């Protein structure tokens, strides 16, 4: 229901940066879109923004697993 | 619109011996459907039955149906003369018909995503 | 495909490999072929 | 269509039960008796001498010369009314005492009118239910026979039982209605009939007033009817 | 046989059915660039029909 | 995938819907009013096989005969694209093998929207005709009167962008004749 405390695969503490990563990510996407209605922002276009440098700025390594689970984990607070 | 004839077999008076059969005829006048309701057990009216309440209590999410009718009968004698009677029935709760979830007859039609989420329904 | 089509594609010739990706007509023909094998495998239990 | 050559018609419905009538009698009851007109009701022409039309008249001419055990004395009959009379002789379930209602005049007309109106509504009801639509019901039934003989002809394939140009998907509303009514038949009007039966069996009808009509109507619709109807409707939905 | 009544209606309607196979071949009657090809029967008889009424095999 | 249930429980495709029942009476009273239809009681079987008239069914029942079945079916198809005279969910089938027209507006018809392809076949045909006129008359450069054939859909990238932006709907595409609903009968 949230980004996990640790990476499911290796156990790196990805959760200690999860909250920040969420909020920062949102702001970052609002920079790349240019002030659009939340529905007029298509879902497929919000996912094509590269989050590589943002995750690196969080101090997270270049591990495939950690970034997979950080980027793709669904938050329940946005579905209910 | 039912219309049939049945042979009568009452043989006590002379006036009974003057008759042949009874012509049955009747129809229904006004039909309407209201939302599902519940009793709450206080000797009162019917209160709204929410879907989760029916899920939990093992009830049925059925709304009562209201019908009106007209019953007009004919009486046939031996000679060939007839006696016609008429009767009017006001709106009358016939039975409860099941209600589909999310339809016009459902309570979660006037209720939005927040309202569905608040009472114990799936908002999506 | 039009009526009385003479091209080989109209009757189930697939020019694409799986790694290249089939098209809609080729996927349908391959779906027709695959469904036959499932049905015959369903007759495997009952008939014998 | 049979191996011998007879072309027959069965009308499955509530009133009747799987009776098969040769393809000429249905046409003759409706006012079209001449054989040339009837062969123009299926082949649509008598002046085209091609393979299809020659073989069509061959099959249909051979069809009308078979002796069905049920329609022997009504095989070459000339008019409509006595054909309908024999129809009543056959299908009338409540008539089991022949040679008696024929001694009077009114019963013949009553049976003829009843069998005229039922077959006016029970045959091809999508074309109408009044007498003015009977004539074109003849033409449409002829067209159906023609289409069937074209498949006998090996000219067109039979109907594909799996293509979706001849399928429909109904769903909740239609099935719920047709089950709300199929069980309405047993638990409502039959109880009303029986309640009126037992009200007439006890209380004098010339003494019966409106109050007792209301009493009997609300008695025949007591909790047994409402219970049985809804229980059978839910049992039908859950049983499959 | 065929081409005569088993498919006469279909053949006459062929130049108008949009789902029929067209052939890049000139027409003699109306000098049209394309014709409609139909392959009927188990002998696979080929007929080139045109909207102008042209028909091969003397039709 | 296993057992006797294979091929028994089917699933709708992503764009497939099921049609409700349309107003059959409006279309029927429109058809009987159409001058290009001879009424069923106003024509006989001999007439319809002599001239070869084509019969017009609506929702199952036969309601007259037309002279040119293809022309009637395509004119009603063109009316269905305007959306005012014929309802967009009307099935208009034309059996060219037996030469009959069928209109359907009942319940249970699977439909899906399909983008409509147009072309300039009429301009191509007149160009071919004038090229033939110059061909037999003796012009050595007759073939520069011919025009290329063009077939295309009217769906543009801007319409896709607006669908993603929510400013365009399917009912707006049907309304301006870009897509139309097709049934397995009409397909
Ligand atoms: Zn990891
Ligand atoms: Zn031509």
């Amino acid at each position: 229901m949230l980004i996990p405390v640790v990476c499911f695969t290796c156990g790196f503490p990805i959760g200690t940066y999860a909250a920040i990563f969420d909020k920062a990510r949102t702001e970052y996407i609002k920079t790349k879109m240019g002030g659009t209605l939340p529905q007029n922002i298509p879902l497929d276009a919000s996912l094509q923004i590269e989050l590589k440098d943002l995750i690196t700025a969080l101090g997270i390594p270049m591990r495939v697993c950690c970034r997979t689970h950080l980027i793709t984990t669904l938050d329940y607070r946005k579905y209910y | 619109n039912v219309d049939i004839t049945y042979k009568d077999q009452r043989d006590h008076t002379e006036i009974d011996k003057l008759r042949e059969s009874v012509q049955i005829q009747f129809n229904f006048t006004d039909v309407n459907i209201e939302r599902p309701q519940h009793r709450n057990y206080s000797q009162g009216n019917k209160i709204n039955l929410l879907p989760n309440k029916a899920r939990l209590c093992g009830l049925s999410y059925s709304g009562p149906v209201n019908l009106a009718a007209e019953v007009i009968l004919t009486a046939h004698y031996s000679n060939g003369r007839q006696e016609v009677k008429r009767a009017s029935i006001p709106p009358f709760q016939v039975s409860t018909f099941p209600i589909m979830r999310g339809s016009n007859r459902c309570h979660t039609h006037h209720l939005s995503k927040t309202a569905k989420k608040e009472i114990g329904e799936d908002p999506n | 495909y039009p009526r009385f089509a003479l091209e080989a594609q109209a009757y189930g010739f697939i020019c694409n490999s799986y790694i290249a990706g089939l098209t809609s007509p080729e996927f349908i023909f391959g779906e027709m072929n695959g469904r036959f094998d499932l049905i015959n495998k369903a007759l495997s239990t009952s008939s014998t | 269509y049979m191996t011998t050559g007879a072309i027959t018609i069965e009308i499955n419905s509530t009133k009747f039960s799987k009776l098969r009538i040769p393809w000429y009698l249905i046409f003759r009851m409706f006012g079209m008796t001449g054989d040339d007109s009837i062969i123009e009701q299926v082949v649509f022409d008598l002046e085209s001498n091609s393979l299809v039309n020659t073989f069509m008249i061959e099959i249909l001419e051979k069809s009308i010369h078979v002796l069905d055990p049920i329609f022997q004395p009504v095989q070459h009959e000339l008019n409509r009314e006595k054909i309908i009379q024999f129809l009543s002789e056959k299908v009338s379930k409540f008539v089991s005492n022949p040679s008696a209602y024929k001694s009077d005049e009114n019963a013949v007309q009553y049976l003829n009118e009843r069998q005229l109106t039922i077959l006016d509504k029970i045959l091809l009801p999508h074309m109408g239910q009044t007498a003015d639509t009977r004539v074109r019901k003849l033409r449409f039934l002829g067209l159906l026979i023609h289409k069937i003989l074209l498949v006998i002809m090996n000219v067109f394939p039979p109907t594909d039982r799996d293509s979706y140009r001849t399928k429909r998907v109904h769903g909740s509303g239609v099935s719920l209605a047709k089950a709300f009514k199929a069980i309405f038949n047993t638990s409502v009007i039959a109880p009303i009939i029986n309640g009126f039966k037992e009200l007439l069996k006890q209380t004098a009808f010339e003494e019966l007033t409106q109050r007792n009509i209301i009493e009997a109507f609300s008695a025949a619709l007591s909790k047994n009817t409402a219970s049985d109807l809804n229980r059978s409707m839910e049992q039908s939905i859950i049983s499959g | 046989g065929e081409m005569e009544d088993k498919y006469k209606i279909f053949i006459k309607n062929a130049p108008f059915d949009p789902t029929n196979c067209q052939i890049k071949k000139d027409c003699p009657n109306c000098h049209l660039d394309y014709l409609t090809q139909i392959c009927i029967g188990s002998q696979k008889i080929i007929i080139l029909v045109c909207r102008c009424g042209y028909m091969s095999n003397r039709g | 995938d296993t057992g006797e249930k294979v091929g028994m429980s089917k699933q709708l495709a992503i764009t497939a819907n099921v049609c409700t029942a349309g107003e059959v009476l409006s279309l029927k009273q429109r058809l009987l009013s159409d001058p290009a239809i001879q009424q069923l009681a106003d024509v006989s079987n001999k007439d319809i096989v002599r001239k070869g008239l084509a019969r017009v069914f609506i929702n199952g029942e036969w309601i007259g005969c037309c002279t040119n079945a293809f022309e009637l079916a395509q004119r009603y198809r063109m009316l269905r694209r305007e959306g005012k005279v014929v309802h967009p969910h009307t099935t208009i089938y034309w059996d060219s093998m037996v030469d009959e027209v069928e209109f359907w507006l009942d319940v249970g018809r699977l439909t899906r929207p399909l983008l409509i392809v147009d072309n300039n076949i009429e301009k191509y045909n007149q160009a071919c005709y004038k090229a033939a006129e110059a061909r037999k008359k003796g012009d050595k450069d007759w073939e520069k009167h011919k025009i290329p054939f063009i077939q295309n859909t009217r769906f543009t990238p801007q319409m896709a962008k607006d669908i993603l932006a929510g400013t365009l709907t399917l009912e707006d595409l049907v309304a301006q004749g870009i897509c139309e609903f097709i049934t397995p009968e009409e397909a």
